[PDB]
């Protein structure tokens, strides 16, 4: 038989792990010297997008062709039914962008005797993903314990902190390079040290952070928008900010209410729910970091594990076993090709699918999100002059008022709502 | 008597339609010539208020002293001269503005500031205006979808405008809706976050704001199910212009079981109301479309901001001149509860709700708009020619945060 239990109200309890990251993977000024060739390439390709006629064969053909012939774009000519035309980028030369009319990337393998078409009706889609690809592929060849330097440090990000009443200082958030956004910061993960509780609702009782987006020093054509990517999570969870975060805008107090859900499953034929993840026979990269099992971990290093076998590499944004290496070209020209494949064939998405249960002790962060324009007139001067003797503090200072992100971040009048299935 | 439950599951989940509209109605060019007349005596009234020295015939404009009651001027006619109050800059103004109505003894209004009273008072002849217009012109005067819509994505596939029906609305023009075209697949995600959810890039251009209507440049959206009604007056999520909004959504399920003492109806079956709106029941059609009803018995005109029924016009003073105070009596008795809708109309037994979790972020970035923007014109580049500025634009996400059938489920006891 069946049986359920159920409740709501306020307690005092462990306050969430909170994660905060820079929208921008790195600092461009401390990493545009090992991209200075790509951006080079870049600008060139938008101008034989954009205006052709303002291009010159003795400005353009200087560039670096070797990072094109590995992966490059091709207007697809098929608004001609009775004959399609393929066109490398590289009176007026202006490029069709007609009905008829595609960009695609031509992903190649096996000395590239074997091609394949990546379709996007827009320019706009097609150069995101080949930049990010192109870069991806440059950021795979650097060591992360120098590539780690390159992302915006807490002493730039974290202008200001405070928890209820206690003091608080970067050096209090926990630091992991979670590869798609640096340098991501998380405040009491629990992990090294007991968790933080909170005794009572109300942003007086909350988090209160302010942060320095550093807008002018964000990558040009990586990180189209602004403002922390932001998360909350259990302790000892990686977190996977990609798919789960939210974002808070410069220029708001933007103030987050939470409630807190927690779940456990009836059992194996109601749903496969595991305890603890040791039954199934994922490798779980992330255990390095000592999180948790959890479905969306095993899923990833799943994806991750048969790309080891059929690419003998791994892709940059997962976990190494340690053993593995990165996917650069310059050591298997095929990975762009042969990782596509994983990402087309759904198969393999639902493989990895099947064989990872899911995770028993459910437990769920309810967010109620809020804004208002901050500073306001009665605060700004006076605080950005405090926060500028913060800034102070700087081998030499810089500024910026466009930049800061104020949070709150605070439990609601009720902050529990227990629900339960179990056996009989 | 019953008892409540929660339950919940981890199947790939179907999408929900996803309504799209541009808060400002008209292209204001394209309406200027029917409103021209009124955009004259509208500045000629705020031209009234500091400064300087035939519709105004039908709803005359007044000023209200707050030192007489039943005593009413000429907003155009004689005026001069405070009330105190706890830099210090308020204050009570013993004149005020206001409007009246009348059948044949009246009903008025009167408004806490001038400028806002004229802005309610165009209201009134835009719509009696408006409501004389017929629907094909309305529709080829509203936006069209292959340009209100930039780009837009779908677990990476394309999207064309193709793929949006269109939706005239009486209030807000052509709003488009995603993922309920008939007799097609509906979609579905097999995957939770922004990259395996819909994104769309729209474009709205302040330049054709029609000034005199109160709004923030942007635009509505609305979740609902395929066969669901979206009420855009109501229910909707605006969306800023130059800002990413990230709407995240849990599916929610929601059942309750029948007794004498909680009544519901599956399809609406049980009730004598027809539903005008061409879309499943729900308490709030079922309520509507009485209304609508009920007024078309007893004003011999349909009130415009809502769906037509059959054999009835749609009111406007010019042919019905006792037309807004017959409104009024009716919405005073509905909110009294009166009329009949409110006695036999019911809820329905099940239904579904997107929980929404939304968040915006700055877009472009500072340092991306310098590149972003020209290509953004380069797509639609055939369309358009200017250089989009960042006001231009806004982009939004709608994605399931996890794939999870939440539902609320009852039993007897
Ligand atoms: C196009 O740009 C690429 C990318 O920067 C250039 O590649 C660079 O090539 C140099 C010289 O081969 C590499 O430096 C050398 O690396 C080898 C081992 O890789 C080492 O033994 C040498 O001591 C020296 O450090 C450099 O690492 C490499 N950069 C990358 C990112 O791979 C290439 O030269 C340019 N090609 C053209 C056609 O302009
Ligand atoms: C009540 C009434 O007269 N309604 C009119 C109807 O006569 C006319 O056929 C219809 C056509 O749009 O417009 C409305
Ligand atoms: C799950 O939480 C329960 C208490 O709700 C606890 O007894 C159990 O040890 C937890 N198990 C795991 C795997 O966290
Ligand atoms: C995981 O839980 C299983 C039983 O559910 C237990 O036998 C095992 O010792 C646990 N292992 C860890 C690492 O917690
Ligand atoms: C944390 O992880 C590291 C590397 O996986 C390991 O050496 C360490 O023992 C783990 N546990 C703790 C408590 O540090
Ligand atoms: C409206 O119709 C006129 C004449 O056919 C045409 O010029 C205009 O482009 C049309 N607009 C729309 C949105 O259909």
């Amino acid at each position: 038989e069946v049986s359920v239990s159920l409740s709501v109200g306020f307690k005092t309890m462990d306050f969430p792990a909170v994660t905060i990251c820079n929208a921008s993977p790195f600092k461009y000024s401390k990493i545009k010297h090992l991209l200075k060739d790509l951006d080079e390439l870049m600008e060139a390709v938008l101008e034989r997008i954009l205006a052709p006629e303002l291009s010159h064969a003795n400005a353009t053909r200087n560039l670096n062709f070797s990072i094109w012939n590995h992966t490059p774009l091709v207007l697809i000519d098929e608004r001609n039914p009775h004959h399609p035309m393929v066109l490398d980028l590289f009176a007026s030369e202006k490029i069709c962008n007609a009905h008829g009319c595609k960009m695609a990337m031509r992903l190649c393998s096996l000395n590239r005797t074997q091609c394949t078409f990546r379709n996007f009706t827009s320019a706009t889609q097609a150069l995101t993903e080949w930049y990010i690809l192109q870069a991806t592929n440059i950021f795979a060849q650097v060591p992360q314990q120098e590539l780690v330097e390159m992302s915006y440090p807490g002493e730039q990000m974290i202008l200001a902190c405070l928890f209820g009443a206690e003091p608080c200082n970067y050096r209090n958030f926990t630091s992991i390079f979670y590869p798609h956004y640096g340098n991501c910061y998380i405040f009491n993960w629990g992990m090294t040290e007991k968790a933080l509780p909170s005794a009572n609702p109300g942003t007086e009782f909350g988090l209160k952070l302010i942060l320095d987006i550093g807008q002018e020093d964000y990558v040009p054509f990586l990180a189209s928008t602004a403002g922390v990517r932001l998360m909350l999570h259990e302790q000892r969870s990686y977190p996977f900010i990609r798919d789960e975060g939210i974002y808070a805008m410069s220029g708001t107090e933007t103030s987050i209410g939470v409630l807190v859900d927690k779940l456990q499953r009836m059992g194996e034929p109601y749903s496969p729910c595991t305890v603890n993840g040791s039954e199934v026979p994922v490798q779980n990269f992330y255990s390095d970091y000592n999180t948790t099992y959890s479905i969306q971990a095993c899923l990833r290093s799943c994806f991750q594990d048969h790309m080891i076998r059929n690419c003998n590499c791994g892709h940059y944004l997962y976990p190494l076993p340690r053993g593995e290496k990165y996917c650069n070209n310059r050591d298997f020209p095929d990975w762009a090709h042969c990782y596509s494949d994983l990402q087309m064939s759904v198969a393999q998405r639902e493989t990895c699918i099947g064989m990872c249960k899911e995770s028993c002790n459910d437990t769920q962060y309810k967010m109620t999100i809020s804004m208002a324009d901050w500073p306001s007139e009665a605060s700004e001067d006076w605080i950005f002059h405090v926060l500028s003797q913060e800034r102070d503090q700087s081998t030499n200072i810089t500024l910026s008022r466009k930049g800061i992100v104020k949070l709150n971040i605070y439990f609601q009048e009720f902050n529990y709502r227990t629900i339960e299935e179990s056996a009989a | 008597t019953v008892s409540v439950s929660i339950k919940v599951h981890f199947r790939k989940l179907d999408f929900p339609a996803v309504t799209i509209c541009n808060i400002n109605p008209y292209k204001y060019s394209t309406v200027r010539h029917l409103l021209a007349d009124l955009e004259q005596e509208t500045r000629e009234a705020l031209k009234s208020l500091y400064g300087f020295p035939r519709f105004s015939h039908r709803i005359p404009l007044l000023i209200f002293d707050q030192d007489e009651k039943g005593k009413a001027r000429d907003f155009f006619t004689g005026r001069k001269r405070s009330i105190i109050h706890k830099n210090v800059m308020h204050i009570e103004s013993k004149q005020v503005v206001g409007f009246q109505l009348c059948s044949n003894d009246c009903a008025t209004y009167t408004f806490s500031s001038g400028i806002n009273a004229i802005q309610e008072w165009y209201k009134l002849h835009y719509m009696n205006i408006m409501a004389q217009v017929p629907l094909e012109k309305k529709i080829n005067m509203s936006y069209s979808a292959e340009e209100l819509l930039v780009t837009c994505f779908f677990d990476g596939v394309s999207c064309d405008a193709r793929n949006f029906t269109l939706f005239h609305h009486p209030m807000h023009g052509n709003c488009y809706t995603f993922n309920n075209r008939e007799n097609e697949t509906i979609l579905s995600t097999s995957m939770g976050g922004s990259e395996y959810g819909l994104q769309v890039i729209l474009y709205i251009n302040e330049e054709e704001y029609n000034p005199f209507l109160v709004s923030s440049t942007g635009a509505k959206v609305i979740i609902h199910r395929q066969d669901e009604y979206p009420f855009v007056e109501d229910v909707g999520t605006e969306i800023e212009t130059a800002m990413v909004t990230s709407i995240g959504m849990h599916l929610t399920e929601s059942f309750k079981l029948s007794e004498p003492y909680s009544q519901c109806t599956e399809d609406g079956s049980d009730v004598p109301i027809r539903n005008i709106y061409n879309a499943a029941y729900s308490l709030q059609i079922c309520l509507h479309s009485c209304f609508q009803t009920k007024m078309v018995e007893k004003c011999g005109c349909a009130q415009y901001s809502q769906p037509l029924p059959p054999a009835a016009n749609y009111c406007n003073y010019q042919q019905h001149p006792n037309w807004m105070y017959c409104y009024y009596q009716l919405h005073r008795a509905f909110v009294q509860e009166e009329l009949g809708c409110q006695s036999v109309c019911k809820e329905a037994c099940s239904f579904k709700e997107w929980t929404l979790t939304t968040s915006l972020a700055q877009w472009p970035s500072v340092v991306s708009e310098k590149w972003l923007l020209p290509v953004l014109t380069w797509d639609q580049g055939r369309q358009v020619n200017k250089k989009l500025n960042k006001t231009d634009l806004a982009k939004l996400l709608i994605f399931y945060k996890d794939l999870n059938q939440r539902s609320i489920m009852e039993s007897p006891a």
